């Protein structure tokens, strides 16, 4: 419990695979943000941002390697643990914007979700209390040091005087959905 | 003349040894690469983790599996008999290769210059300091070209997800006419600082 000292670190990568579901994931990260991940029903790699793929490869086929991997290996811990299953977490949410707000110049809302486990969740926007689909986009699960995940979503906005927003989650460990909500 | 990120082998145990009201299990794998000063030194960590538990670990500064709980104890041998040579290896193979073939060339050219803005919100002023990368960044308040060391407090920096970052930066200040407050950013995107003023 105590952190390794270092001027970089890469995750080359993070794995996550659960059963039952056959849900799973895999990145890579460099000093904490992703750089991509293998979508494994298609077998192509993601890059976080599209500059990163323009003079690097990564071959998604490691990605592949690793979830084969992981799927055997959670076979074996599940019965050696004496079929302990995992606990719901309950997740916790903020939401600010990227830049500063002003009048009519667009903008992203940030919804920053923490304590995710497992990693399955909805994360979604509501304006004046209607939902908003456009101009959405979300991370991967990124890791953290404690085995949990934390996860972003993004909206698109144009800040005015007569805009209400709220980030809704869904999950698992939450009984009802909860409503974080956001006003300049 | 495209270059290939490698990636860390995920080894697999042996077999045969010794939805929100189903329950799930969950099982990762963790290959984290530490570096300091350039690669002149580098640290290998892989994590096995079961839920929440990591119970087995490889470690380039112990230099071959551990058990991390008692869940580990005959992971580490099988390990060590079948992928510790292997594990050792990827540390040039593997983490020195992405880094020096791979961030030299991206990550580590990648430069976000900050924007910077003062509000007012008895009483303090705020510095928005947004959108900049990477990290390492120094923040100073000034008063009619005077340094205030405080009140000066700062939020945690905040990680936007998009491979930039924003901090907030606020000063305890009265305004008296007709004072000049400034916000001084030095950043390695900035050869010289971007500063903003504020006045009564
Ligand atoms: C995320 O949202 C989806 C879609 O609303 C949920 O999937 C629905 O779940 C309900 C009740 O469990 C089912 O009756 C629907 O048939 C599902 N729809 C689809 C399209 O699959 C999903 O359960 C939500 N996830 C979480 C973690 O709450
Ligand atoms: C395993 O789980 C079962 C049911 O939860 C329990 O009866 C048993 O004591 C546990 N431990 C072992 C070693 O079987
Ligand atoms: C950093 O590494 C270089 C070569 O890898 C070495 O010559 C130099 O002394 C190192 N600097 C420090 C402060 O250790």
């Amino acid at each position: 419990e105590d952190d390794i000292e270092a001027d970089h670190v890469g995750f080359y990568g993070t794995t996550v695979y659960q059963s039952p579901g056959d849900i799973g994931q895999y990145t890579h990260e460099f000093d904490g943000d992703e750089l991509f991940y293998v979508d494994l029903d298609k077998k192509k790699t993601v890059w976080r941002l599209p500059e990163f793929g323009q003079l690097i490869l990564f071959e998604p086929q490691g990605g592949l390697q690793n979830i084969a991997a992981e799927k055997h290996n959670l076979g074996i811990l599940t019965k050696r643990s004496n079929f302990t299953p995992a606990t719901n977490e309950a997740p916790q949410a903020t939401v600010f914007p990227k830049s500063p707000v002003l009048l009519g110049q667009p903008n992203t809302l940030i919804c920053f979700v923490d304590n995710i486990f497992p990693p399955v969740i909805n994360i979604t926007w509501l304006r004046n209390s209607k939902s908003v689909t456009d101009g959405v986009y979300e991370t991967s699960f990124l890791v953290n040091r404690d085995h949990s995940f934390h996860k972003l979503s993004y909206l698109t906005f144009i800040p005015s005087d007569d805009d209400i927003y709220d980030c809704k989650v869904e999950h698992w460990g939450l009984e009802e959905p909860v409503l974080k909500h956001w006003e300049p | 003349h495209l270059v290939e990120r490698l990636y860390l082998v995920c080894g697999e145990e042996g077999a045969g040894g010794g939805g929100g009201s189903e329950r799930h299990f969950v099982h990762q794998f963790k290959g984290e690469c530490y570096f300091t000063n350039g690669t002149q030194r580098i640290r290998l960590v892989t994590r096995y983790i079961y839920n929440r538990e990591e119970y087995l670990r490889f470690d380039s500064d112990v230099g071959e599996y551990r058990a991390v709980t008692e869940l580990g104890r005959h992971s580490a041998e099988y390990y060590n008999k079948q992928y510790l040579e292997r594990t050792r290896a990827e540390l040039d193979t593997a983490c020195r290769h992405n880094y020096e073939e791979t961030e030299v060339p991206t990550s580590l050219r990648r430069l976000e210059q900050p924007n910077v803005a003062i509000s007012l919100s008895h009483n303090t002023l705020v510095c928005s300091v947004t959108d900049f990368y990477p990290a390492k960044i120094k923040v100073r308040w000034f008063r009619n070209g005077q340094e205030e060391t405080v009140g000066v407090s700062s939020t945690q920096l905040i990680r936007n997800g998009d491979w930039t970052f924003q901090v907030l930066v606020m000063l305890e200040m009265t305004p008296h006419q007709g004072e000049v407050y400034t916000c001084h950013v030095e950043h390695p995107s900035l050869k010289s600082p971007i500063t903003v003023e504020w006045r009564a």
